[PDB]
């Protein structure tokens, strides 16, 4: 008593959302939000399709040769869900939704009275350079955040588990480098 | 550290359940059935040589991998 | 004369590869290669499943209400294929496979007799900081490349279309900043 | 610039094919059928109000979007 057309329509929707997801650029903030929403809808469609196909195999008594496979599909998805559970919590650690929008391994956060800056970062390095300038803005590795408040002497790189604190040593104004309207802040990792 | 608890418990449980000798026999039967239903006519020799020779190799490397739950959990971003 | 179990097994494989893909980290080089391979296998499974479901709908004469939808699935996928076609070509522009491994918007390349450095970068900024040091290595925005040769006075940020050339203005050794065993190279965009 | 050629050709072709008046009637019929097969009992009023009122709005904003092939192609990373 389960309509098979549901499996085909779910497969079609999943294919549509997978095809659309891989063609969305990640330049602007709305593009990142749209990509994340499409990925979420695709994940929901994947769960629906897997559950329905498990409910059709069990309805026809054909689940025995594939049951283990479906368990894997659940187990990995469980990890996926758990992964999402960290990301949301990571957001609360920096009070920014950037961890949801970006898939970066680490996020360099620093908090002020005005704003909570959270810029993506790839790996724990011994030094971090923040470039401020050109309305001005901060950026690291091409990742740009809007300038709202000043700069702090102690920034922190967050993963889910690790939290590495960097202290500002030197500041490079547009007099010691020649790059006009640009300031460089250099942070060193604290042991 | 809460995800690490469940991750280490799961991987140790997998290592314990795979520790059974009957698990190797079941894996060998599944491997034989894998090329039993395949349309390739040379798959029987392929299994009977490669799988029969190298299944204990994968079994023992899984042994070595399960001895370090922290490493395998770290590989999945579930731990340090 | 088409076995429906193929649709179910393809759906199961596609679900397995989608579930596995989203749980692979992107820290090490082998992890990136494995993620790209899993994405490629997932794309192949998606094409196979969509084509087979189109071949089952047409076999039962039920393709009329869904035909347009499938066209979309093809069209977007066509774009996807075209996108891949750029990435490979982008690789040839920098003679590195990093554009395949990384999904970054731009890639900062510079070529020497020994090696062709290609480091991911997010956006075209007016300045770029390259940090060299700690065996030493180069890194930008946490993206690390192994140190093989020296540094050039003219690096270039490549997209598929754009190519922005940056010239080195200032060098910050470990005497003007205090960050030991670390050197900073500052490049400004050329108008 | 080769991808731009095909991208602009495709988007201009889409704008030209959507320029037909019968396209609006087909879209309205499809929208009615969309809530005709839905299990929601209030979908008929939802379509008859929102779609009947706002379909020409989406039709005209697509007109405005198709007047700039370069912009829509740039949004897909197929152009500048």
């Amino acid at each position: 008593s389960l309509p098979f057309g549901w499996l085909i329509v779910g497969v079609a929707l999943l294919a549509v959302f997978q095809s659309a997801s891989k063609i969305i650029t990640l330049k602007k903030r709305w593009q990142l939000a749209l990509s994340k929403g499409v990925h979420f809808v695709c994940n929901l469609l994947l769960l629906f399709v897997t559950v329905y196909s498990h409910l059709l195999l069990v309805a026809a008594g054909l689940e025995a040769p594939f049951l283990y496979l479906y368990a894997l599909v659940y187990f990995l998805q469980s990890i996926n869900f758990v992964r999402i559970i960290m990301r949301l919590w990571l957001c609360w650690k920096c009070r920014s939704k950037n961890p949801l929008l970006y898939d970066a391994n680490y996020f360099l956060c620093w908090h002020t009275n005005c704003y909570d800056y959270c810029i993506p970062y790839n790996s724990v390095t011994s030094s971090i350079v923040i470039t401020s300038g050109d309305e001005h803005d901060y950026q690291i590795g091409g990742y740009t955040e809007k300038w709202e408040s000043g700069v702090k002497d102690c920034v922190v790189l967050h993963s889910y588990f690790t939290s590495d604190y960097y202290q500002l040593y030197s500041t490079q104004l547009s007099t010691d480098t020649g790059v006009e309207h640009v300031t460089f802040f250099i942070y060193n990792k604290i042991v | 550290s809460l995800p690490c608890d469940i991750c280490k418990d799961v991987v140790t449980a997998a290592g314990d359940m795979l520790k059974d000798n009957a698990t190797e026999e079941e894996i060998l039967v599944y491997l034989e059935k894998t090329c039993d239903w395949l349309p390739k006519p040379n798959m029987s020799a392929s299994c009977k040589e490669i799988v029969d020779s190298y299944l204990p190799v994968i079994l023992d490397i899984i042994k070595g991998e399960m001895s370090r739950p922290g490493e395998v959990c770290s590989a999945l971003n579930l731990c340090e």
